[PDB]
């Protein structure tokens, strides 16, 4: 069949691209160490180029390791320094938040005290990385959309572990640092406060989460469909619209009655992704601090469905009938 | 706070309606930002359409193009408009397909239609043209996959229309863009470019299925063999895609 | 109406079936043979929903609920108001979705572009198909499909999730969820790069592909490129749709116990000391 | 032993000093954390237990 | 390529062989599959690099 | 209710397999013996029998 | 890119020779299986 | 029966590989179904014959 | 006796690698099949014979 | 005649070695099967 | 006899790596198979032998 | 004897790195399987002794 | 003997950092293994001795 | 002849040193295994 531009069928490698520069002198803090991976080059660019290491980057990397190490050292000490048991229970162990009896006060180190310290380094690490994104955009003389989009993700990150626990008056409302435990927290959070499905902002966040994957499947497929017209070079299609932007627009205009531009697609792309944690952060912030039960909130506001059929299994079958005896 | 402002309208309900107002404003903002190109609507006859849509045109935004290419305000007269199109209306009304008046691939209409872009090469950060042949590119070479240079080129009908003499690369992104085809004298005269996205590279040959053997002699050429302008780029790429419908009557006619 | 550049693209041909009998445009929409069937199936399905809503007693969009039949009916047809209307709407919905995907094939064939979008939509159709017919077929009853309600179909997700005692422990759910949170990650950053490059601070020149290529090189040490992000981007979202289809088709037809119990293979491996 | 000064020919003093400093602090913090996790060498708990 | 894919194909075949081999000597399908997946990634990855 | 998703999936092979201890109890149980008027009790027949 | 008349003449002869050799063992195997354990 | 004209329209590389895979897959399938049956399973039958 | 022409069709490098992979996989598969059976399992037979 | 570049005489020489290798592999396989049949017959 | 011509087809560097990987994995797998059995597990026999 | 020619094929630096990683991982694995067994776990044997 | 030739093959900068991380990770791992055992946990033994 | 661009004389020099290291590594292992067998025999 026709070549679907999914994997590049021939790779060319030249001198490593060290990056652009201006009076801000980016090259001072760049590593100047490049490597080329032909495996990742099949789907994307093959150069593992140099990384700009500043002070926001180093502080974020160092403090993030401290949070990673403090969590890891606790988890290792939780199983009595048994490496085989630490690996076996790696997905089950965590650094549990403080007990609710301590409120917002500093708890003992074994009862969430190390959680606050590890959370303190994680908070510094995440904010420092955001500052790096803001500083890099300013030093690259581009817009701060990367930093602004990151701040939306941090908004849910801050609400989950910093803002809501403060508003709820207890550090116990934070999310445990575990693979399965933050899944258990996710399930327990929904159960504790009614049914988080009936949270309108959780529903709203799902709309933009579904829309984000829906759009970025649509945008990815549309660009790859028009990549035969140089559609992957979107920036040149913004300053000088080619047939790639015209056919991409006309495909969606003829399909659903309206379309976007090569630049306006990313505004839809940016805002749907950004609205996913923004609505989620609001929904989590309103959970417990305001509502404490969402299904009853749905019943009160008359959007919880009502069922007339019976509930027991005896109303539909028999135990012997199900067993086939 | 667990108190309702009125009836059952609490802080959670207030935030929901605040987002409804913001989203309605955002939808209006997003849709107008999508209308910087292509509007006013116009109709089949070319006159401005009576209907223009619920959303008004946005205020002009200005792009400061690099490499001394001037400014750019998207809401306005479109320099990419094509004139003297070789089409005729199949109906006196609106909403009906146009019938090409000649060779659709030669005239550049439909799937073969291009856009009147700038007649200058795309430039990278340094300033020199972005897409250059590997012969001109310094330090570049094949690192993975099959090298298409020297392999014969097979058309959509199985004809061998020449062999790949060189391939053009985007040295800024280290990506292959085109393949030069040294057209055989029985089929063509000189060198033609084919985009990498419409050619499938096999072990012993490169196959392009959109264009038959007899259509390579009419592929648009480049003014210079060292660079390709955005206009030549748009004409070359559109020609191959136009062959997906215009190579033979079977492709244009319904498959069932 | 048209666009400022639409006229040169509205050419005859590119249909899969029906030729020029349906080959015309109604407004901006393209009407094909599958645009005719889309109109029939979508309108019939939508009307039957409101017909079922009328007899249900409420027209509230939140409270509208067209539920599948009982599990006792098996794979056979049920009375139209005992779950049979859901079966017809499902047939109309499947016919509308397939026609919509096939209509997109005609549109992108007429524009001489790739068929990536109809293929990507087919994954979304497959995710719906595996939810409404494939999984009910494997489980032996049409009552296992989700109901057609804005909030009623959330109760089905909640009950089906807790039908395996903790649905987060589903290994395919973990893979599928990881793709959603990353697809939105890729969408946020990819949309940010193009916007940041095309909209620099006021009074400064716009940037080219190199500036965004070197930004995440300076940011995260690697940039996948302008073309690569759309290639990985389609794959990330398609895998999100595919693995979501997998996580629900193995919940009940392939796995009946709790999903935490699935991870017992890892816990009691012979290598782990007692 | 007396000729160990040649290690600075192999190693860049700038990056090794940074690596040594980060490792030395992480070692010091880790060992203190290990001591705090024990029931006998938690000097904070012993102070409370002694009063 | 024509060699990395073959090495990848060799690894997945060995992963299936290790999957059924563990089932025969006891274990379980899921436990055996993980080692087969591990064998496919390790042996396939090592071969894809060691021999080219 | 139909459409709520409230159902319990079970493999028919698992359903067709009863509790393995069902037949064990059936092989060990027996019908009770109806006592007659003034029948002998275990307290007097045997010794050290709990009341 | 296609075979000549002479090329397919020897190819078919080899293929038939392999056909008879493969079938001859199969016929012998089936007879041995039938004697050992008939299915009719 | 000559029937050598068929080979003119066939690529020997493609048909031989396809036929070679097909024969082994067919042979394996017949061997697998025989093992599935309790009568022609020579592995189970050999155990019964010895015992 | 004319079978040597098969090498004119198939590249020896491709078939030899495929044959080697297939031969070991087939040999391992048959060995594992025997180990599954209770009769032709020489590991368990030695345990039974010794006891 | 050829498809992979080997000449007619080259394939004849290659086939002779391959058959000799095939017979050697089959010879030990026959011996291996014969010994197993004596140890534990399956017929 | 004249098996030395296999090196004209197989690259000695390619086959040597593949053979080395194959031999160790085969040796490791067989060793692990013996440990799985309860009769040839030399580690568990020593515990039983030592009483 | 004549094995020295293996270095005309294998890259000495590419094999020494592979040998170093393989040898340690092999040594670690055997030390791990010894600790898995109750008879050869020298840490547990020391605990049992003098206690 | 004459093992000094290893530095003709191995880069001294790359091996020294490679063994530096390996030595500490090995030393940390073995220390943790001791801490996982009741007998060799010097931290828990000080508590027992003091009591 | 030489896929690594390494001379025959160099290879013999490299192997002689490598074998000397191999025997030294094996000599320690023999002593190590002898000590383990005395402490805790596995046969
Ligand atoms: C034969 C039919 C066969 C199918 C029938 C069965 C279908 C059943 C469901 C039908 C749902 C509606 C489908 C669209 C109706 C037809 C639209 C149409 O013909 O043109 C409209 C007509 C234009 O006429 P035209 O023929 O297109 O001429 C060209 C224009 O003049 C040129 O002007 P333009 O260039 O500016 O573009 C015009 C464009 C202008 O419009 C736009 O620009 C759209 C941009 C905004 C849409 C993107 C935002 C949505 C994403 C998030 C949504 C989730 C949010 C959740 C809540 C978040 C918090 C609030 O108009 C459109 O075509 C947009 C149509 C799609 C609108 C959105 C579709 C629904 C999405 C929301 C779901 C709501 C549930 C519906 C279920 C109803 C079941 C009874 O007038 C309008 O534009 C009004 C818009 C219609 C809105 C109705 C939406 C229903 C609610
Ligand atoms: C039983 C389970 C409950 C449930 C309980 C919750 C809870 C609880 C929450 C959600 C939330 C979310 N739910 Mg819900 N949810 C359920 C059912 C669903 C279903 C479904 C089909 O059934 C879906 C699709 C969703 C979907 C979603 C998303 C819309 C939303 C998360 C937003 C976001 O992007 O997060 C992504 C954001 C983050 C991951 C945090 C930001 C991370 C920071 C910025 C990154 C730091 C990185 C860190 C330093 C590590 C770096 C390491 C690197 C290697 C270097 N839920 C049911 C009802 N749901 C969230 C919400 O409410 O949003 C309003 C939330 O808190
Ligand atoms: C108790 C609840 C359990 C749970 C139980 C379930 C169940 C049950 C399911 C999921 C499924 C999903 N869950 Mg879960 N899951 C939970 C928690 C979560 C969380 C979280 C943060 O906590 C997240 C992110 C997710 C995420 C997800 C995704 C893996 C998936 C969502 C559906 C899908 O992909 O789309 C796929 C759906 C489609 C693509 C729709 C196709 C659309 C059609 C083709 C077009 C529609 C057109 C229509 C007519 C509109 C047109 C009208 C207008 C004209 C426009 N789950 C909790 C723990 N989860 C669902 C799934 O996988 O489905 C496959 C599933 O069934
Ligand atoms: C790769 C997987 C992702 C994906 C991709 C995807 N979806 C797509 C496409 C692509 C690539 C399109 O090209 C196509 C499109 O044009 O979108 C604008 C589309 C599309 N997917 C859509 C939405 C959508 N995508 C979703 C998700 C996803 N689709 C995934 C995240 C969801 C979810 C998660 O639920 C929804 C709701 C539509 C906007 C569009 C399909 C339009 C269509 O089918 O039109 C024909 C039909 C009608 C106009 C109405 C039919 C009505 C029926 C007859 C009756 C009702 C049936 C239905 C079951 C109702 C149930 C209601 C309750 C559940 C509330
Ligand atoms: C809401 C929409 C999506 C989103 C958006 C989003 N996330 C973002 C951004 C955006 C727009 C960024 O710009 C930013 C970024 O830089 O992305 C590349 C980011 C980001 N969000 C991330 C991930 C992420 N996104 C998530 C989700 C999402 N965020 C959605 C998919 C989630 C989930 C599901 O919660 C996560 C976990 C990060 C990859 C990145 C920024 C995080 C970051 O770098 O924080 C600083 C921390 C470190 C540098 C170190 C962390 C810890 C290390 C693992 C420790 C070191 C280990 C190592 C072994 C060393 C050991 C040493 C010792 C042995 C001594
Ligand atoms: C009454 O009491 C009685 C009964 C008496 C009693 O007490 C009984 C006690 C008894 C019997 C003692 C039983 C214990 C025994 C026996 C102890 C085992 C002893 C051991 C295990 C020996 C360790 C030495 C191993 C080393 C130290 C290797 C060093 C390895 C080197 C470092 C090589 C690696 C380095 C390289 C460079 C190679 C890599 C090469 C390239 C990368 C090219
Ligand atoms: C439970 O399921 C049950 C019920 C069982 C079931 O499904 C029933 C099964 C059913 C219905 C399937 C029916 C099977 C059928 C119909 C299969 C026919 C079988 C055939 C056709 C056998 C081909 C043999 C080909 C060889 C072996 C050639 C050998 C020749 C080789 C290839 C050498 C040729 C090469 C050269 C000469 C050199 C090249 C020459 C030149 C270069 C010149
Ligand atoms: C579950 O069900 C059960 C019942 C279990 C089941 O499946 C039953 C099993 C089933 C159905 C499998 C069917 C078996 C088949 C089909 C057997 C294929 C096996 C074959 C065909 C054996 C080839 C041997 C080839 C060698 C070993 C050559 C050696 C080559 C040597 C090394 C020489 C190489 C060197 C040169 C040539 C030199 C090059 C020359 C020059 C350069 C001149
Ligand atoms: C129950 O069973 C389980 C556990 C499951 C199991 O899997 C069983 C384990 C199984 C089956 C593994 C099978 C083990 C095998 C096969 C052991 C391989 C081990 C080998 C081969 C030993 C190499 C030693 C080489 C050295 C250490 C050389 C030293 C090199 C020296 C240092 C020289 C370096 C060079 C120079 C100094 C300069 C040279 C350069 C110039 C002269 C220029
Ligand atoms: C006293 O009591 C006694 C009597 C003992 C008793 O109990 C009764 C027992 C009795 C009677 C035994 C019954 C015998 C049985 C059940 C044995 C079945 C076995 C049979 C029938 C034959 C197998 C032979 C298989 C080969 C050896 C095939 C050779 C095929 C090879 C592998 C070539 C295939 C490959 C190609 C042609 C390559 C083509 C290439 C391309 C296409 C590219
Ligand atoms: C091999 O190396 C060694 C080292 C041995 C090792 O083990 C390596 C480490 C290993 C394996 C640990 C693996 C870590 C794992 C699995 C952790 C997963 C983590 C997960 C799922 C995160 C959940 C989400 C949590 C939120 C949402 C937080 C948000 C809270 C933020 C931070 C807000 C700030 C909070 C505060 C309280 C502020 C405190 C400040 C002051 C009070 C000033
Ligand atoms: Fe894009």
């Amino acid at each position: 069949p026709e070549y679907q531009n999914i994997f590049t069928q021939v790779q060319v490698q030249g001198p490593a691209e060290l990056g652009v520069d201006n009076e801000n002198n980016l090259t001072e803090e760049r590593t100047t160490g490049t490597g080329f991976s032909q495996l990742i080059g099949w789907i994307g660019n093959a150069q593992l180029g140099p990384i700009y290491l500043g002070w926001f980057g180093i502080i974020s990397l160092v403090t993030g390791t401290l949070w990673f190490n403090i969590v890891g050292f606790n988890m290792l000490s939780q199983v009595g320094y048994s490496i085989p048991e630490f690996i076996r229970q790696l997905f089950w162990l965590a650094l549990e938040p403080p007990s609710p009896e301590y409120g917002l006060r500093m708890p003992p180190l074994d009862d969430g005290g190390w959680f606050i310290i590890a959370s303190f380094f994680l908070l510094v690490s995440v904010i420092s990385w955001w500052l790096r994104s803001y500083q890099l955009a300013e030093m690259h003389k581009m817009g701060k959309h990367v930093a602004w989009a990151f701040a939306a993700a941090i908004w849910l990150f801050l609400v989950l572990g910093l803002f809501r626990p403060i508003l709820m008056g207890s550090w116990s409302e934070a999310v445990p640092y575990g693979i399965f435990p933050h899944l258990d927290w996710t399930t327990a959070f929904s159960i504790r406060y009614g049914n988080l499905y009936y949270n309108p902002f959780h529903a709203l966040s799902i709309v933009f989460l579904y829309g984000s994957v829906l759009l970025f499947a649509m945008h990815g497929a549309t660009i790859l469909a028009v990549t035969r017209f140089g559609g992957d070079r979107e920036l040149e299609q913004i300053y000088d619209r080619g047939t790639a932007s015209e056919r991409a627009g006309l495909f969606w205009r003829w399909t659903m009655g309206f379309n976007a531009t090569m630049e306006g697609i990313h505004r839809w792309a940016w805002w749907f992704a950004v609205l996913t944690p923004i609505t989620g952060g609001i929904g989590i912030l309103l959970t417990g601090t305001v509502v404490d039960n969402w299904f009853l909130w749905a019943v009160e506001h008359n959007f919880a469905p009502d069922y007339t059929q019976d509930y027991g299994y005896e109303a539909y079958t028999t135990y012997d009938g199900f067993l086939g005896r | 706070m667990e108190e309702t402002f009125f009836g059952n309208f609490d802080l959670a309900s207030l935030s929901l309606w605040l987002f409804y107002g913001f989203f309605a404003l955002l939808i209006y903002y997003l849709q107008t930002e999508n209308m910087r190109e292509g509007y006013p609507l116009e109709d089949d006859d070319g006159n401005t359409a009576a209907n223009q849509g619920p959303f008004p045109l946005p205020k002009e935004k200005t792009f400061k193009l690099q490499h001394g290419r001037g400014e750019l305000t998207l809401p306005g007269e479109d320099v990419q408009r094509r004139d003297n199109l070789a089409l005729r209306k199949t109906a006196h009304g609106n909403g009906f397909p146009m019938e090409p008046t000649g060779d659709p691939m030669l005239d550049g209409v439909g799937p073969a239609s291009w856009s009147k872009r700038r007649d200058v090469p795309e430039l990278d950060a340094h300033g020199h043209p972005k897409i250059v042949p590997m012969s001109a590119a310094e330090g570049f070479g094949v690192s993975a996959g099959t090298d298409p240079r020297g392999l014969p080129v097979m058309a959509g009908d199985g004809e061998i229309v020449g062999l790949v003499s060189d391939m053009w690369i985007d040295e800024a992104e280290q990506l292959v863009r085109y393949l030069e085809i040294e057209l055989d004298p029985e089929w063509g005269d000189g060198k033609r470019l084919v985009q990498r996205e419409m050619v499938r590279i096999k072990s012993d040959r490169v196959k392009v299925r959109s264009i038959y053997g007899k259509h390579f002699k009419n592929v648009p050429k480049t003014k210079s063999p060292n660079q390709v302008t955005l206009l030549e780029e748009d004409k070359i790429m559109a020609y191959y895609a136009g062959g997906t419908l215009y190579a033979d009557e079977s492709r244009l006619e319904p498959q069932l | 109406a048209l666009l400022s550049f639409e006229r040169k693209y509205r050419v005859r041909g590119g249909t899969l079936i029906g030729g020029d009998l349906f080959d015309f445009w109604v407004g901006p929409f393209y009407v094909g043979f599958f645009g005719v069937t889309t109109a029939f199936f979508a309108l019939l399905g939508t009307i039957l929903i409101f017909w079922g809503a009328s007899q249900q007693g409420t027209f509230n969009p939140w409270l509208i609920n067209i539920a599948p039949p009982d599990l006792s009916y098996g794979l056979g047809m049920a009375p139209l108001m005992e779950g049979g209307l859901w079966q017809i709407i499902t047939i109309c919905a499947i016919g509308a979705f397939v026609s919509w995907a096939l209509r997109e094939v005609e549109i992108c064939r007429k524009l001489g572009m790739g068929y990536h979008v109809p293929f990507a939509f087919s994954v979304a159709i497959f995710a719906y198909v595996t939810l409404v017919v494939f999984r009910p077929l494997l489980m032996g009853a049409w009552g296992h499909g989700f109901p057609y309600g804005i909030w009623s179909h959330l109760d089905w997700v909640s009950n089906t999730g807790y039908a395996y005692l903790h649905f987060h422990y589903n290994p395919a759910h973990m893979i599928a969820v990881t793709f959603f949170f990353t697809t939105t990650l890729a969408l946020a950053l990819h949309g940010a790069l193009v916007l940041s490059a095309a909209n620099p601070p006021k009074g400064e020149e716009v940037k080219g592909p190199d500036n965004e290529d070197t930004f995440f090189r300076d940011f995260i040490g690697y940039s996948i490129g302008t073309l690569g992000i759309h290639r990985v981007g389609l794959l990330l979202a398609l895998n999100a749709g595919f693995w979501s289809a997998v996580c629900i088709i193995i919940s009940g037809p392939v796995w009946t116990k709790g999903w935490p119990e699935w991870w017992n293979w890892w816990l009691e491996m012979p290598i782990w000391p007692s | 032993m007396s000729k160990f000064y040649k290690i600075w020919l192999i190693f860049d003093p700038r990056r090794v000093f940074v690596a040594q400093g980060v490792f030395l602090f992480l070692l010091a913090a880790m060992i203190h954390l290990v001591l705090l996790s024990t029931e006998h060498f938690n000097w904070f708990e012993l102070a409370a237990a002694n009063a | 390529m024509t060699c990395t894919i073959t090495c990848w194909g060799i690894g997945v075949l060995l992963g299936i062989m290790t999957t059924v081999g563990l089932m025969v000597v006891g274990w379980s399908f899921l436990q055996g599959a993980f080692m087969g997946v591990l064998a496919w990634l390790i042996v396939g990855g090592v071969l894809a690099v060691a021999v080219c | 209710p139909r459409g709520t998703g409230m159902s319990v999936p079970e493999f028919v092979s698992d359903l067709d397999t009863p509790d393995p201890t069902i037949e064990v109890f059936l092989a060990s149980t027996s019908d009770p013996v109806i006592p007659e008027e003034g029948a002998q009790t275990a307290g007097e027949a045997y010794e050290n029998v709990d009341p | 890119t296609g075979l000549t008349d002479e090329q397919a003449q020897e190819l078919h002869s080899v293929y038939m020779s392999g056909l008879w050799l493969f079938s001859a063992v199969a016929v012998v195997a089936h007879l041995a299986t039938f004697i050992w354990r008939p299915w009719f």
